[PDB]
RNA sequence: GAUGUCGGCUCAUCACAUCCUGGGGCUGAAGUAGGUCCCAAGGGUAUGGCUGUUCGCCAUUUAAAGUGGUACGCGAGCUGGGUUUAGAACGUCGUGAGACAGUUCGGUCCCUAUCUGCCGUGGGCGCUGGAGAACUGAGGGGGGCUGCUCCUAGUACGAGAGGACCGGAGUGGACGCAUCACUGGUGUUCGGGUUGUCAUGCCAAUGGCACUGCCCGGUAGCUAAAUGCGGAAGAGAUAAGUGCUGAAAGCAUCUAAGCACGAAACUUGCCCCGAGAUGAGUUCUCCCUGACCCUUUAAGGGUCCUGAAGGAACGUUGAAGACGACGACGUUGAUAGGCCGGGUGUGUAAGCGCAGCGAUGCGUUGAGCUAACCGGUACUAAUGAACCGUGAGGCUUAACCU
RNA sequence: AAUUCCUUGUCGGGUAAGUUCCGACCUGCACGAAUGGCGUAAUGAUGGCCAGGCUGUCUCCACCCGAGACUCAGUGAAAUU
RNA sequence: CACAGGUGGUCAGGUAGAGAAUACCAAGGCGCUUGAGAGAACUCGGGUGAAGGAACUAGGCAAAAUGGUGCCGUAACUUC
RNA sequence: AGCGUCGAGUCGGCCUGCGCGGAAGAU
RNA sequence: AGGACCGAACCGACUAAUGUUGAAAAAUUAGCGGAUGACUUGUGGCUGGGGGUGAAAGGCCAAUCAAACCGGGAGAUAGCU
């Protein structure tokens, strides 16, 4: 099945009104390193909740 | 529908007729012609002829 | 079933 | 869990004998035929045992009048009056469904002496 | 659980040996018949000299089924074959004078007391 | 419907899952820390931790059971000599899972799974 | 009249002295505490609001805590209402036990059925599956035709199609009351009631009996 | 410059000129059983043999196996048996190529759904401060079937045969809703037997592959064939019909004034959805009681301070689930995993010892192992925080209090 | 009858029931003897009918194992208008 | 098309096997150029199934079933 | 008309205006 | 010995399913027929369009066949859209 009339840019925008992304609400700050990280995720340096969980 | 000579085609008409005598129970059916009226007339002749035979058989007893 | 040109089946009324 | 456990353990018989598949047992049941109430015996080989506490059941197979009859008794049902192990059998399976296609010398089960 | 086209063995000395169910009587769109249900049967095999002949349409009552019957306590009594007793088409009474094999208490009714009496065992 | 069911298919059949988990269990015991996807790490907890409970008691039958489940004598030897005594007092929580972001080639949630005594 | 709110424990069997095995459903009906009584003046209708169970203090919100504080009862796991019949009166804080069903012979049980999720037409509406052989092409459990060539040229409202099945309010009526255990706060009813183990059930005296 | 046909399957929907069930008039209506007409569309309204068949005949059922419309409903839902595309043969016609409203054998059925419609499920804003719950009910949908037996009663009736009305119980068929207590199915995540081959150095013991290699059982979950429940009673207004009183019209008259009945039809009563019901409803509870400055000086803007109830987000997850959504938890913690105990299933593990030439048997031993099950356990993971959400909430008119 | 319109000709067999099938009759619309007639063992991915076994073909579907469908990240069409 | 297609000759290991069939391996080569999740309807490829057993259908379509070696034994008809 | 009695109209036919029944279909 | 039998390679294509904007402008999967012969296959050569070849289907003659393809007559003709 195919369209009988060309959909408009108005309908295209209405369909895409729910396609917007959502940014991260907030970023946790480690209590030892002070680096920013996603909550419940280790930091880039390898620290999670004040402990160097992975050695580099 | 005409089962004979046209019962195969996609388009079938109610040209075939069947005349059944209610008291006696003798059945008669005609499908030769394309018109139901002509088929009814032919069946009427055959059924009346059969009834004529019934009275003849009564005499032939 | 006969396939006509342009690869379309012959399902016409005859 | 605990509630159902208490409700079921307060209805279980404590006089259930210990039997294993392949053991020939005789079960007494209350017929309740008409007004009178009598006991009928059903002796056969146990072919399947289901152990679910109150919902426990066992299947007994018997060749009666040339016809094979299998009866599934509820262990704790009041209709069952007594279970007696007439003979002990030697098997290597919990289920003995292969006895449904054997008759005569092929349906014999070795006795478990010790 | 006997539907149409189901083959059954006779449990009486009526002369037949194998019968086939052709109609499950007792209502509209009825599917299965258990122990104690009247069915319409046809005779496929029969002994050379008996009361009934091959190709006869009669009535019968099922006395044994492989599906089995269920008791109020949850017990089930399963047989190794489907068996029926031939009945007269009008009086619905047994034709033979003997019953072969055990039967169940589901037949303990005023209509089939003759079958109960003639049965060897009622389990 | 999957009411009251346990087990992740992980887009694999039974044979592939068992082989993959056996290899992953051996790698985790050998290195004491490995990086893998979060769903696989959560299923690895249910196959490696039972292998350390079996290693708390040393016997020929237990050794053969571990070899039948791991198919690596080095892993069996390490389980019944080092990991066994190390986790002898501990019960249950022999492993830890730490999420470490997402993979580069695909947006696969990754995590680190290690041993709590490391 | 009014009913009680309980929890589904499971199913078991009861053996009677004549050998009959009765499949029963265990319902845990503890004390129900009245939180608010409604009248024809302030509310326009007569009913009582009741609560049961217990809830964590750290999860009971302040508006709910204030409502329970005014009622004077301890916080429960929810709030339900029952319509008051004529000549029936209750007070705030009164506790209603399973003894209410001591003389009740048949009851109606209302619960939330187990959710099947998105279900097909065959499962949801008992549609007949088409032929599995004889040349069938990709149409085995499909619904089939859903209208007419023209007139109306549309699909009527309420057409039986695929969609959500279960997870909805279901009532079973006229269930025999096997036993009322006041000491253990239990209600045993013959048969099965909607929902899974641990779900909240509403038991009322039968209306059609 | 294309609206695909017969029949079958699946799914239906409407009409009443009603097949059954329901209510009545007449009867050449003793009863039972009928004939005819009127009202009534709530529900229900067969399986097989033959044939491509619709139809029809036959066999056996049923309360009944209704009549029609819907593109002779329905091929962007399925089929392709018939509809003679292309091949071939028979009878027949023609000299022939070929052709028969004839017969016979064989003969490719495409489309990822844009809009309307329908089945489910969400996001936004509104409902005039914000928030958390519980409801009311304008409206809408679902359901409405009936057999057999017994009692009344072998009574009424009838010469006999036969055989009731009304009323009351029980048990079935079909259908529908739930559920896994039972009986079963499944259960490639549990246990065991066994064939071929390869590997762990080798024996033993195991693992890989051969459809889960072939099998035998089976936990939980799901599920029917399994077992619980349902159709209602009652009420109001009536259809056909039946009447009371009563004139027009001294009589008569169910009607013109009045009054009483009267059906599975209608409205309720039973179940479910339901305040986007913009006519946006009701009840309970909870939270916010700073300052200053501009102005185009009013339902105005800005700055500093403040951030409440609650929500959102994240993680552990669910008998909730396509995704959202919904539910339970997040250390003051049993939410999930692991661990302990038990249960269940399988069936007497490995090692060792004895007997036997050996296969193998016996003992340790109902042993070992055991998924989703049950009761516990903080061992592991659910982090302190941060974010959104404000600071008493317009005008007019009445009624009270002040 | 690969030929028969009437025709589902009539009789018999098979089936509870057979417009198909087999055996007959001859009333051959419109068979017929090298555009061969009648039979025929064997053979046939040939047409029709029947029987045993077998089975989810079906009564009437149920569960499970995988590949898509669904969500996330990357790339990224088509008919049609 | 870095395309489930087509393309002639030569070599011919072990175990089981009549075998160049088939199952598992040796030497050798390869895991097929998007992955990660979840475990709805529906589609595709399979496994199992209570009772019945072709009642389905134009039609036993499709599935299911048989299946090797040795021995015993084997009908009408026949061009032997 | 009602049951001699009875004590004011009554009996139908015709032509005519407007009405009633005959009058059942499918989203 | 056999245009003998069963059955691999090899040669075909009888049934069903999938696909039919396909992995593929004819295939895949499961079955299926022949498989010492009128067999199959490599290389090279010959037959040319009213012609070739055809165990005969109007079949094949470069994905095109009741008269191949290319260029020309040619802007054939079109009372038709
Ligand atoms: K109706
Ligand atoms: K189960
Ligand atoms: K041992
Ligand atoms: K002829
Ligand atoms: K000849
Ligand atoms: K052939
Ligand atoms: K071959
Ligand atoms: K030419
Ligand atoms: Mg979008
Ligand atoms: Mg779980
Ligand atoms: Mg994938
Ligand atoms: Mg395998
Ligand atoms: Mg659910
Ligand atoms: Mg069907
Ligand atoms: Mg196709
Ligand atoms: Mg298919
Ligand atoms: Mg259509
Ligand atoms: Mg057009
Ligand atoms: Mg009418
Ligand atoms: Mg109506
Ligand atoms: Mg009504
Ligand atoms: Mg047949
Ligand atoms: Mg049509
Ligand atoms: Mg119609
Ligand atoms: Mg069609
Ligand atoms: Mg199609
Ligand atoms: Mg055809
Ligand atoms: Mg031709
Ligand atoms: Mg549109
Ligand atoms: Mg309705
Ligand atoms: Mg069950
Ligand atoms: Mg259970
Ligand atoms: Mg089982
Ligand atoms: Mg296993
Ligand atoms: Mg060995
Ligand atoms: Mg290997
Ligand atoms: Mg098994
Ligand atoms: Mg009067
Ligand atoms: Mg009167
Ligand atoms: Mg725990
Ligand atoms: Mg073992
Ligand atoms: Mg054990
Ligand atoms: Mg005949
Ligand atoms: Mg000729
Ligand atoms: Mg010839
Ligand atoms: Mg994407
Ligand atoms: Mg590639
Ligand atoms: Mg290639
Ligand atoms: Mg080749
Ligand atoms: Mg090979
Ligand atoms: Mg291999
Ligand atoms: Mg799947
Ligand atoms: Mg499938
Ligand atoms: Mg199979
Ligand atoms: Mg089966
Ligand atoms: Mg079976
Ligand atoms: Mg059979
Ligand atoms: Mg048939
Ligand atoms: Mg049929
Ligand atoms: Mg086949
Ligand atoms: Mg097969
Ligand atoms: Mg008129
Ligand atoms: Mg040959
Ligand atoms: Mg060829
Ligand atoms: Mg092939
Ligand atoms: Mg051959
Ligand atoms: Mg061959
Ligand atoms: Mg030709
Ligand atoms: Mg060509
Ligand atoms: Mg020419
Ligand atoms: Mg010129
Ligand atoms: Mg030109």
């Amino acid at each position: 099945a195919v369209q009988q009339n060309k959909p408009t840019r108005s309908k295209r925008g209405m369909r895409r009104s729910h396609d917007a992304l959502t940014a991260v609400t907030s970023l946790s700050v480690d209590k030892t390193s002070g680096e920013k990280h996603l909550r419940h995720h280790i930091t880039a340096d390898g620290y999670y909740r004040g402990r160097k969980v992975i050695a580099k | 529908r005409t089962s004979g000579a046209g019962g195969q085609h996609v388009n079938r008409t109610e040209s075939a007729v069947r005349i059944t005598h209610i008291p006696t129970g003798i059945v008669t059916q005609c499908q030769n012609d394309r018109s139901q009226h002509k088929n009814k007339d032919q069946a009427m002749k055959q059924m009346k002829a059969k009834l004529y035979e019934l009275e003849m058989q009564k005499k032939n007893a | 079933m006969k396939i006509l040109h342009s690869a379309i089946y012959a399902t016409g009324i005859d | 869990s605990n509630i159902i456990k208490q409700l079921e353990q307060e209805q279980m018989k404590q006089d259930v004998p210990s039997f294993r598949p392949g053991d020939t047992v005789e079960v007494k049941v209350w017929v309740v035929e008409g007004s009178k109430k009598r006991l009928q015996a059903f002796e056969g080989v146990v072919i399947a045992i289901r152990n679910r506490g109150l919902h426990s059941a066992f299947t007994v197979r018997k060749i009666s009048n040339g016809e094979g009859v299998e009866r599934v008794f509820q262990t704790h049902s009041p209709v069952v009056d007594s279970i007696s192990v007439k003979r002990r059998g030697a098997v290597r399976k919990a289920k003995l469904y292969y006895l449904r296609e054997r008759t005569g010398k092929a349906a014999r089960i070795k006795e478990r002496l010790n | 659980m006997i539907q149409e086209q189901t083959m059954l063995n006779v449990a009486d000395n009526s002369g037949a040996r194998r019968v086939m169910c052709i109609k499950v009587l007792g209502g509209s769109h009825r599917r299965y018949a258990g122990v104690g249900d009247i069915i319409k049967i046809t005779i496929k095999e029969a002994i050379p000299r008996g009361k009934v002949k091959k190709g006869d349409v009669l009535k019968a009552v099922v006395v044994r089924t492989k599906k089995g019957v269920r008791r109020p306590d949850g017990s089930v009594i399963r047989f190794d074959g489907n068996a029926c007793v031939l009945l007269n088409n009008n009086s619905e009474q047994p034709i033979g004078t003997r019953i072969f094999g055990p039967v169940t208490r589901e037949l303990r009714s005023e209509k089939f007391m003759k079958i109960i009496s003639l049965a060897p065992e009622v389990l | 419907m999957r009411h009251r069911k346990s087990g992740r298919q992980l887009n694999r059949n039974s044979s592939h899952r068992q082989a993959m988990f056996r290899n992953m269990a051996g790698s985790l015991v050998r290195h004491e820390i490995i990086k893998t996807t979060l769903p696989k790490a959560k299923e690895l907890r249910r196959v490696v931790e039972p292998l350390i409970t079996l290693a708390k008691t040393d016997s020929v039958a237990n050794r053969r059971l571990a070899f039948a489940r791991t198919r690596d004598n080095e892993i069996v030897a390490k389980l019944f000599n080092e990991l066994g005594p190390r986790f002898a007092s501990r019960a249950g929580g022999y492993t830890r899972i730490l999420k470490c972001g997402f993979r580069a080639g695909d947006n696969a949630p990754m995590a680190y799974i290690e041993l709590v005594d490391r | 009249m009014i009913g009680l709110v309980g929890k589904k424990v499971g199913m078991t069997r009861i053996f009677t002295e004549d050998g009959v095995s009765i499949p029963v459903t265990v319902i845990e009906v503890e004390a129900n505490r009245v939180t608010q009584v409604k009248d024809l003046a302030n509310d326009g209708y007569r009913a009582i609001q009741v609560t049961t169970g217990a809830k964590k203090a750290n999860r009971v919100t302040k508006p709910e805590a204030g409502h329970f504080a005014k009622a004077g009862v301890e916080a429960g796991r929810g709030l339900w209402e029952f319509r008051l019949a004529e000549g029936e009166e209750f007070t705030v804080g009164q506790s209603i036990s399973v003894e209410l069903f001591a003389d009740v012979k048949k009851v109606d049980v209302t619960g939330t059925s187990k959710g099947k999720g998105f279900a097909g037409t065959v499962k949801r509406w008992n549609f007949r599956t088409q032929d599995a052989t004889h040349g069938n092409s990709l149409s085995h459990r499909v619904p089939g035709s859903i209208g007419q060539n023209q007139t109306p040229g549309k699909v009527f409202k309420g057409k039986k199609m695929a969609g959500q099945m279960g997870n909805e309010r279901v009532t079973v009526q006229s269930l025999d009351v096997v036993r009322v255990d006041a000491e253990r706060n239990l209600l045993l009813v013959k048969g099965a009631v909607p929902g899974a183990t641990g779900s909240d059930l509403i038991v009322k005296p039968a209306v059609k009996a």
